[PDB]
């Protein structure tokens, strides 16, 4: 029969770098309808974002 | 809106611990063989037994 100790110690020194690069649209819409005492309006609307 | 950028949360990879048990190492004894010298007479005799009157 044997036994077996062992102690070990470990210094790990890690670099990392990174880039990214997005590329975003977007088409917003929108309708309204506005009431009052005598006005009454529409709106419609629509969006175009690049990014 | 703004992106996520994604670094990433694991570092490195187990296979640096799998590989540390990974170790096989050298196993085994020396037997049989040994020395082997050896040397006395207890095999057979020698000395005059005849029969006579």
């Amino acid at each position: 029969q044997s036994t077996q100790n062992t102690d070990s110690q470990t210094r790990t020194i890690s670099k990392n770098t990174s880039t990214s690069r997005t590329h975003t649209s977007e088409v917003h819409g929108n309708a309204e309808v506005h009431a009052s005492f005598f006005d009454i309006g529409g709106s419609v609307s629509a969006g175009f974002s690049n990014s | 809106v703004k992106k996520e950028a994604a670094e990433k949360l694991l570092e490195k990879v187990p296979s640096d611990v799998l590989e540390m048990y990974k170790a096989i190492g050298g196993k085994i004894y020396i037997v049989d063989g040994d020395i082997t010298k050896h040397i006395s007479l207890e095999a057979l005799s020698e000395d005059k037994k005849k029969i006579k009157d």
